[PDB]
């Protein structure tokens, strides 16, 4: 089953469509985009560790580097990850709105007059 | 060789108190060691034991006890001196409980 | 002290370091743009400002 | 609630940047500044929870575990530099970040607000423990031993996964709060039953019960030093802290799906502190008096009172307090002749003196004398079975019985008779083990003292 | 569908059982695989023709040419098998188990 | 030479200034939860001629 | 082997699945199956010798039969129904003859038994080749049939295929065997989601070639096929042993490593559908996967195994090749599961 | 730039750099003869590289600085005390022949890396085809087990067919009486120790098994003891040879790729040296191995890649 690649107007390959562009974009201080920089450096330890070199200090520029292609990427996979919660929502609010009879909102009844069993614990 | 690998052998505990006759039992060296003592005795006793004690037993009273003793004061009060009974067995008025119109 | 040549020498390789700079601080001045960008066009939608 | 998680995550790297022969005293110095700060969330109200953020939460029952288990970290590094000091300095240093990553795991366990969280929490404590055991234990068991803690907490909590997410498409939520607010009961049908056991048997196998406790005495016996303290004072708590949370959705089924399990854990109550008896092994008899212990516990919680549940909690606190102090004196001796019978180092009260009386107060504590906690969790428990059904007077009581006997037994096999003569070896005891024994007892009677911190919610 | 539709699927069905159940050589399973590939064009030539759908009348050369592929390709696995034992028998490809 | 002091003691700031980053973060967080503040039906309150907010 | 002929046939391997993923035309799709076995073929054989021979010639074997049949299900469904798009599958049979046919060909029980032989029979590079981009094409149709598979034909493949992966992978001792048999499992609990959610399929999909990418490139590095030739890195080079039995943590479903997303993600949506029984059996039955992965890191990293006095002289010496790509796959097989939720830009 | 793929598809041919002078040369001969001065001689007159003898720590001369390591951290094992009880039950005389093996596998791997990468001939003084005359004559003196020259061969098996046997093998022959006569005068006091029976096996093995296999291979070119100070007349006697027969006129391009990308990346040379096969002789257990390898990471220029150890005066390191 494949819920979205069907949906009317999608382009093919797009990644990011231009009704995305309506959405406040991911702050830069995300803490989503910090955990991708935080995975950016461990990459990057863990390539001064194999080659054998000292792991703190041996590349700050490879390191650097690690670091901002990570948070780069992440930027634009948190943007589409949003724009792809936010069309679920409006879909699901349109189906709501357009279908009355399958989603009725019934009389509330408050708990003086609903009839709970009692279970003693003894 | 009548041996099956070549191991080094399992060589005797060293004893920490020959090289340190006043040794703590923290490190092999003295210094080190000594300062080990020194602060797991001041952080350890000295500050969370005695300190956290003494925070832990002038904790403001947030459970309310002293208020519901005042509560229960007042309540005992109020009924005794109008005849009303001390406590009722039901904690919900029953004005606002709507019982099934049938019962049979 | 090495017998060898050990291609990498003292003096680090200028080309490579200053590549990787090079394309670190553009991809960073490039997702500042972006960012401010994506604000100023999600503000002119949604008309906060 | 960060300013107690975050501190853990920076011990980390300090661990990592540390000079080589400085580990020890930074770890154990801010280690116990967090337990200092931890003491704070002893501040509790009576009617709700301190709900710091959508994620955590502390409650009456969770603020004396994390405070024993911020505690119970510096402790176990104290009791862990003597065997690790021939290890290389990467070894060390790994050897502190699992002890730190299995403080932090604990910490964010005792506080989730969601179910789902709390099992991967809960379920993430496997790794380091695991690592632990079989890395750093001594005998060739050990490896064993990992294999027989992992599956057995794994067929237990695997299922328990298919629940927790079954419960999310039916009610919607598995926040504690809306949970416990939006209760229903649970019907009488065979898919109750089975979600029923689902939502229990991880925890039952964690505690651990009668029947499932097989892979405790392997994990306690092989296991170092620092992981057998961790493994008997914290990490046995969690299934009585998931059964106390997760009770709340599961009645009345309770009320009859409870015998089998109440049954199971009178019964090898009785039948561990009988084995305790006939134990040539000291490590193995502290682990049994555990899997007693436990038992207990067991049944305080299945028979669902408010009396049985501050008696749980009570009796937690201090069975991991008590556990930890006799598996630290297990060691001394174990690290001075290099073997774990029991009968070998006799006498030695006569040797060392105030080890003996480190070892009278330990076991004064285990067989629960009163005021002690253990024998305000003991009473409480037992007031609440007695409740329940007055026969079971006529088990607990034979648990009482037994459990001092076994408890005097090791005391007067391992500190009175006469010393073995061809064991010369036994050297004065040190002032950091002393400091250990003193950490670890002082805190008990300081805590009993005031006992309303350690009784839980239905205080 | 008519007998002959049947006829075909019979043979392909026979030809599929044969490669299948190997007896020793392996040049009479490369066989069955050239006579399933047969049948595959009779069939797909028969239902375009029937069908005069135009534009896929060239969609049986296509499956010729790649069957030709297939048979080279067997053809030169063979080649090399017997090049290893004097003979192209499928009991001597067991050097490696399950 | 305090160089060497800094360069060899260094790590004992690691945990305070975590310690100090959580509360704020605490505070942080508490910040996005004021929903209901002063509205409660057992809390709600006139607000002082000067005090903005009754709880932080 | 050149290396302008090698890069030609390795890129005509890529230019075979992407014409199988871009093509709306069954013939089309037929072709780049065709494309793809025909280039395939002389890459396994880069190394020659008799083994080599026989895994080419079985997987030879194996794959033209399977197309045999792809092809005869493709002819049927334009007898019933005279169209050539690939949708929904007009046919009964026809579905049922390339289901068994995709199932032949990703190597799913009970057509799983080449799997191990050509793995075995191949070189380390054949094999992740073979175990991370072969599986792409079929499922790729599979994904674009999915609405018209029968489930119990595919839900019982899936089942046997985990079953047998577990019980197969117990009893190897050559790696090769260890990476085929998890593959076979890994590719029953992708097909086991399928028919529910397609999306899972890619995610777990993904999880797994990455995973299975560290392990191959972590086997490349420490240049071992055996499990007591593994048992030697550690007095050569611990790390590489330390992140090997991290991977295997990971691919071992353990939270809080990110393995343990896909399975969790795919038993919460078979938990929105009935299906309770089939998600507790499965993990029960990866518990096996789980086992022996453990059994692996017994033997290379929580232990110290004896060693040989010629390896004082490897000490001397450092990796002359290396691969560019390890620390990032090393990094997104284990701490990835906090970004869960960043799978919605899958769908 | 490092060789590989990239440089063979653009350019790089290794059979245009070979001017009829590359011709790898290995000049064998029994102990003590003067098979090493025939070798440099030889060397020098044909402008060849000459090779000496690999030793024990010959893999030490080629890493970090030339200077050889510790004999715990490097062979651990001593030809003196295999002179001087070579029946001892430590295992020592297998683990010399092995990590000898392993040394000569090594230096046959450098020589072919130079005359393939820049076309000038090489001269060795025995190869890895020569090796195993001593195994032999160690097997026939009862100073090794059986089971010691399974392995051997197993390993000899798996590595020496990768690589192309020397072009011209110059043999030096000095009788038994000789060679003792000269190890008695050379002064050495462990070698005095030296059996003729050991020689003598030595001999046997090298004129039964090593000539007449090697002969099918290319033409051999023996000398007695006194014609070989005549250096000029032997190269004299080798640049008029005709080699024509062997595996090296059957070589092209790709063929020399792979040898190519074989001979660098020793790693790969040495890889099936260390096959799991349990000998006493050489297993080695759990904690000697470590302490013997974290005692070698501490050595001044070995615990990082070679560009990366500042404690040996590596600058710049933060930007590498
Ligand atoms: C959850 C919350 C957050 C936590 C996240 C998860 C944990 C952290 C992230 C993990 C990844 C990060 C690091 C990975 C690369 C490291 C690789 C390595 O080898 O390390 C060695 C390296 C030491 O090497 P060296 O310095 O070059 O010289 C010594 C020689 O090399 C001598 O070295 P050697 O090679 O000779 O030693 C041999 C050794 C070498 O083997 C190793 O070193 C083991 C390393 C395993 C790599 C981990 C795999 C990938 C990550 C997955 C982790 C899973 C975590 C989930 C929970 C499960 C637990 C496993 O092998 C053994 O001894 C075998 C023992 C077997 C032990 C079994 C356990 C192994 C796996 C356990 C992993 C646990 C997590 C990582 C722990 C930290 C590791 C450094 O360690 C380091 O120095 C780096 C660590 C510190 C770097 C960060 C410093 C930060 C800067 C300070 C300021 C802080 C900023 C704060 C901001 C506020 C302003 C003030
Ligand atoms: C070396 C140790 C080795 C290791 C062992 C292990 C140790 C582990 C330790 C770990 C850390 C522990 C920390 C725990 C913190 C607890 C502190 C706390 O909460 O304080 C509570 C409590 C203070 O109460 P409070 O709530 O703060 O005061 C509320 C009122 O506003 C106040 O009322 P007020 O307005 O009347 O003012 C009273 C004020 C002033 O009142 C007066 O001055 C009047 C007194 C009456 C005398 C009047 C006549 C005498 C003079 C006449 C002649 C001179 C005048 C005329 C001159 C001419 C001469 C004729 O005096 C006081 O405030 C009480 C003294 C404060 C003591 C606080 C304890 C802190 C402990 C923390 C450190 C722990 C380490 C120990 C170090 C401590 C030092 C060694 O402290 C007490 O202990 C009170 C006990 C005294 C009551 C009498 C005992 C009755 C016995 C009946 C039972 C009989 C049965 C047999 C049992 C016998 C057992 C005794
Ligand atoms: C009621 C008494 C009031 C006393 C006032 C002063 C109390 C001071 C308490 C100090 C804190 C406890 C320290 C325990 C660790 C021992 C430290 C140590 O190494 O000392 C060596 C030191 C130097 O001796 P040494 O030459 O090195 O000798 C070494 C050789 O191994 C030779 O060693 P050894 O043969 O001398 O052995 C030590 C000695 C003593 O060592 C111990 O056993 C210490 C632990 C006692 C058992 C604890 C478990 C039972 C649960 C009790 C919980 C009470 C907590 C209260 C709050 C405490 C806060 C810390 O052994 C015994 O005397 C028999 C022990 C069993 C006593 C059974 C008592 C049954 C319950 C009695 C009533 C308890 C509740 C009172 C309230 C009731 C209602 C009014 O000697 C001392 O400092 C004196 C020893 C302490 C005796 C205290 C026993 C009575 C106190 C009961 C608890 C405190 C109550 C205070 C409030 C009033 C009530
Ligand atoms: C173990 C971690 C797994 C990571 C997997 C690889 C991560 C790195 C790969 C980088 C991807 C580069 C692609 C960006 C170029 C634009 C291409 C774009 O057009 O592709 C779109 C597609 O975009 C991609 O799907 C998004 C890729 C993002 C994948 C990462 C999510 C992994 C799960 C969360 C774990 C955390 C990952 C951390 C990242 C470092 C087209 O969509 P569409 O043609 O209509 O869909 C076809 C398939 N359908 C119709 C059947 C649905
Ligand atoms: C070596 C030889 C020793 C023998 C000689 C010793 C000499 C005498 C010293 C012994 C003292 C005797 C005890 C007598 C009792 C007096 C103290 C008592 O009065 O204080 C109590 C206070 O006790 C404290 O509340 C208990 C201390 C808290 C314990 C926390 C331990 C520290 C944390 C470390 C980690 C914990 C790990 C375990 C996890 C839970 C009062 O409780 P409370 O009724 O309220 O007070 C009412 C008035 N207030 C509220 C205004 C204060
Ligand atoms: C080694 C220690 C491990 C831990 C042990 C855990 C203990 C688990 C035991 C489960 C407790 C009860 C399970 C089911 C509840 C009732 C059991 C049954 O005997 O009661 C009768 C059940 O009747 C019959 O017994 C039918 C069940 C018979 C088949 C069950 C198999 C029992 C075999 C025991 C094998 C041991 C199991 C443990 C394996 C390790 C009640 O009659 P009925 O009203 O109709 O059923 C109530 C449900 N309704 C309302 C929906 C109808
Ligand atoms: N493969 C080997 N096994 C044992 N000993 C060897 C081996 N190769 C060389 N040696 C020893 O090295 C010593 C010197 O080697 P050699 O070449 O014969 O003399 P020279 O250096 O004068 O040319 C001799 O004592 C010889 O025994």
């Amino acid at each position: 089953m494949t819920m979205m690649s069907g949906r009317p107007g999608r382009v093919p390959l797009q990644f990011l469509p231009n009704e995305a562009r309506s959405l406040p974009p991911p702050k830069l201080t995300d803490p989503r985009l910090v955990y991708m920089g935080f995975l950016g450096y461990c990459s990057g330890l863990i390539d001064n560790a194999i080659r054998r070199r000292p792991v703190v200090s041996a590349g700050l520029h490879r390191q650097l580097l690690y670091v901002t292609s990570f948070v780069f990427f992440g930027y634009y996979l948190l943007k589409r990850q949003d724009y792809m919660y936010a069309l679920r929502d409006h879909d699901m609010f349109a189906y709501v709105k357009s279908h009355p009879e399958d989603f009725p909102e019934k009389d509330k009844k408050t708990y003086g007059e609903i009839l709970e069993e009692f279970h003693p614990v003894r | 060789p009548t041996i099956r690998l070549q191991e080094d052998p399992d060589p005797e505990d060293e004893n920490l108190y020959e090289k340190n006759p006043d040794s703590h039992g923290y490190d092999k060296d003295p210094i080190v060691d000594l300062w080990n003592m020194r602060v797991v005795f001041f952080f350890g006793f000295s500050i969370v034991l005695v300190l956290g004690s003494t925070f832990v037993a002038y904790l403001p009273d947030y459970r309310m006890q002293e208020w519901a003793r005042r509560e229960a004061e007042r309540l005992v009060k109020y009924r005794e001196a109008n005849g009303l009974p001390l406590m009722e067995s039901n904690c919900f008025d029953p004005n606002k409980i709507q019982l099934p119109e049938d019962e049979d | 002290k090495f017998y060898i040549r050990e291609p990498p020498h003292g003096s680090p390789d200028w080309l490579k370091v200053g590549l990787t700079l090079g394309t670190s601080v553009f991809l960073w001045i490039y997702l500042i743009k972006q960012h401010k960008e994506d604000v100023l066009e999600y503000k002119r939608r949604n008309g906060l400002e | 609630m960060l300013k107690i998680i975050i501190p853990t995550t920076m011990l980390l790297p300090m661990t990592w940047m540390s000079k080589h022969n400085m580990i020890w005293i930074n770890a154990t110095v801010h280690s116990l500044l967090i337990s200092l700060i931890s003491l704070s969330l002893l501040n509790q109200l009576g009617e709700n929870s301190l709900n710091f953020s959508l994620t955590f939460f502390s409650d009456s029952l969770s603020a004396p575990l994390l405070v024993l288990t911020t505690w119970l970290l510096p402790l176990m590094l104290m009791a862990s530099q003597s065997h690790l000091s021939k290890e290389t300095t990467t070894r060390k240093k790994l050897y502190i970040t699992m002890l730190i990553l299995l403080q932090l795991f604990l910490i964010m366990t005792f506080t989730a607000t969601e179910l789902i969280l709390f099992y991967i929490l809960f379920e993430a404590t496997l790794v380091p423990t695991l690592i632990i055991i079989t890395r750093w234990g001594n005998q060739t068991e050990r490896l064993n031993a990992g294999l027989y803690f992992l599956f057995y907490t794994l067929a237990g909590s695997l299922p328990l996964l298919v629940a927790l997410v079954y419960i999310q498409n039916t009610t919607g939520s598995l926040n504690f709060l809306i949970i416990h607010y939006w209760s229903h009961p649970l019907s009488n049908s065979w898919s109750n039953i089975f979600m029923w056991l689902a939502c229990i048997m991880a925890f039952m196998v964690k505690m651990p019960l009668y029947g499932l406790h097989l892979w405790l005495p392997k994990a306690h016996v092989e296991a170092p030093i620092a992981g057998s303290m961790v493994l008997a004072a914290v990490l046995l708590k969690l299934g009585g802290y998931g059964m106390m949370r997760i009770t709340t959705i599961l009645n009345p089924l309770t009320n009859y799906m409870a015998y089998p399990f109440l049954m199971l854990s009178m019964w090898g109550m009785i039948m561990t502190s009988s084995i305790c008896l006939r134990q040539t092994d000291l490590k193995s008899l502290i682990a049994y008096s555990s899997v007693s212990h436990m038992a207990l516990v067991i049944v305080a919680i299945m028979i669902q009172t408010p009396w049985s549940f501050m008696g749980a909690t009570a009796l937690m606190i201090a069975h991991g307090l008590t556990s930890s102090m006799l598996f630290c004196l297990a060691n001394t001796n174990y690290e001075r002749v290099h073997s774990r019978t029991m009968i070998l180092a006799r006498g030695l009260q006569t040797l060392l003196p105030l080890m003996a009386t480190w070892w009278l107060v330990a076991s004064l504590t285990n067989l629960a004398l009163p005021p002690s906690i253990n024998l305000i969790g003991e009473l409480f428990i037992i007031t609440a079975s007695f409740s329940w059904s007055n026969i079971t007077i006529i088990l607990m009581g034979m648990n009482m019985m037994i459990t001092a006997l076994y408890s005097l037994y090791m005391l007067i096999t391992t500190q009175r008779g006469k010393y073995t003569h061809h064991i010369n070896n036994i050297k004065p005891s040190f002032t950091r083990e002393n400091a250990l024994m003193a950490l670890h007892i002082l805190p008990l009677l300081l805590l009993t003292l005031n006992p309303k911190m350690i009784l839980g919610p239905l205080y | 569908m008519p007998l002959v539709y049947m006829n075909i699927i019979m043979a392909f069905a026979i030809a599929l059982a044969g490669l299948l159940m190997y007896r020793s050589h392996l040049m009479s399973s490369l066989l069955c695989l050239e006579g399933m590939m047969l049948s595959l064009f009779i069939m797909s030539t028969l239902i375009i023709l029937n069908t005069h759908f135009t534009l896929a009348n060239m969609m049986p050369i296509i499956l010729l040419v790649f069957a030709a592929c297939e048979a080279a390709l067997g053809l030169s696995l063979l080649v090399m098998v017997s090049n290893t034992y004097g003979t192209d028998y499928v009991q001597n490809l067991n050097l490696l188990q399950c | 030479n305090v160089l060497q002091i800094v360069r060899d003691h260094w790590v004992h700031i690691l945990v305070p200034v975590g310690f100090v980053f959580g509360c704020y973060l605490d505070r942080r967080s508490d910040e996005k939860l004021t929903a209901f503040r002063n509205k409660s039906l057992l809390f709600k309150r006139e607000l002082r001629p000067n005090e903005e907010v009754t709880w932080k | 082997m050149n290396p302008i002929i090698y890069t030609t046939l390795i890129m005509t391997v890529m230019s075979g699945t992407m014409l199988v993923m871009i093509s709306s035309h069954w013939l089309l799709i037929w072709i780049g199956f065709e494309m793809n076995l025909l280039a395939m073929i002389p890459v396994l054989m880069k190394n020659f010798n008799p083994r080599a021979t026989e895994a080419a010639t079985k997987y030879f074997l194996t794959q033209a039969t399977a197309s045999m049949m792809l092809m005869m299900a493709i002819i049927i469904n334009l007898l019933y129904s005279g169209q050539w798009t690939i949708t929904k599958m007009f046919n009964p049979v026809a579905m049922t003859m390339m289901t068994m046919a995709l199932a032949m060909k990703l190597g799913l029980s009970p057509f799983h038994f080449w799997v191990p032989e050509v793995t075995q029979g191949i070189s380390l590079q054949a094999g992740l080749l073979l175990l991370t981009w072969q599986k792409l094409a079929p499922l790729s149709v599979l994904c674009q049939i999915s609405q018209s598979i029968n489930p119990n034909l595919m839900l019982t493949m899936a089942m046997l295929s985990i079953l047998i992966g577990g019980w197969g992978g117990l009893n190897q001792t050559q790696l090769r065997k260890i990476m085929a048999y998890s593959s076979i499992a890994h590719m029953g609990w992708m097909t086991a989601v399928l028919p529910y959610n397609t999306t899972m399929t890619i995610l777990n999909l993904l999880i797994y070639i990455t995973m299975t990418l560290a392990m191959f490139m972590l086997l490349i590095h420490s240049s071992a096929t055996t499990t007591l030739s593994l048992s030697h890195t550690w007095n050569k080079m611990p790390v590489i042993t330390s992140l090997m039995m991290v991977t295997l943590l990971s691919m071992g479903g353990l939270p809080p490593l990110s393995g343990f997303m896909p399975k969790w993600m795919i038993i919460q949506e078979m938990t929105k559908n009935e299906s309770i029984i089939m998600p507790t059996l499965m993990a029960m039955t990866a518990l096996l996967n789980l086992y022996f992965y453990m059994r692996l890191a017994y033997s290379s990293s929580l232990t110290m195994f004896p060693s040989t006095n010629n390896m004082k002289m490897k000490w001397q010496f450092e990796h002359t090749k290396q691969m560019k790509l390890l620390p990032t796959m090393i990094v997104l097989s284990t701490l990835v599961l906090p970004m869960t939720p960043a799978l919605s830009s899958l769908n | 730039l490092q060789y590989g793929p990239l440089a063979f598809v653009l350019g790089e041919r290794t059979t245009r750099k070979l001017t009829e002078t590359s011709k790898v040369i290995t000049v064998d001969g029994n102990i003590c003869s003067g098979k090493g001065r025939l070798a440099r001689e030889i060397a020098e007159k044909l402008g060849l590289r000459h090779f000496p003898e690999a030793g024990i720590h010959y893999a030490d001369s080629t890493t970090g600085d030339g200077k050889p390591l510790d004999v715990q951290l490097s062979g651990n094992c001593s030809l003196e005390k295999f002179y001087d009880d070579p029946k001892s039950n430590d295992g020592n005389s297998y683990r010399l022949q092995s990590w000898l093996y392993a040394s000569r596998l090594l230096q046959y791997a450098d020589a072919l890396e130079h005359l393939l990468s820049t076309g000038q001939g090489v001269v060795l003084e025995r190869s890895i085809y020569s090796d195993f005359v001593f195994l032999e004559a160690m097997y026939r003196q009862g100073f090794i087990r059986k089971q010691c020259v399974e392995h051997y061969n197993e390993v000899k098996k798996v590595t020496a067919c990768e690589y192309l046997p020397p072009h011209v093998v110059v043999y030096v022959d000095v009788p038994v009486p000789e060679i003792q006569s000269r190890i008695q005068k050379k002064g050495n006091p462990h070698e005095m120790k030296i059996t003729a029976a050991y020689l003598q096996d030595i001999e046997n093995a090298y004129k039964k098994t090593f000539l007449p296999e090697m002969s099918e291979k290319c033409e051999v070119l023996q000398y007695s003891a006194r014609e070989a100070e005549d250096a000029e007349k032997v190269v004299e006697d080798i640049e008029y040879l005709k080699c024509d027969k062997g595996p090296w006129p059957d070589q092209d391009d790709r063929t020399f790729h792979r040898l190519r990308m074989l001979v660098q990346n020793k790693l790969e040379v040495l890889n099936y040296t260390t096959i799991p096969v349990y000998l006493p002789e050489i297993t080695i257990g759990a904690h000697q191995s470590d302490r013997v390898f974290q005692k070698f990471t501490e050595l001044p220029g070995r615990k990082y890649s070679p560009g990366y150890n500042e404690d040996v005066g590596d600058k710049w390191i933060w930007l590498k």
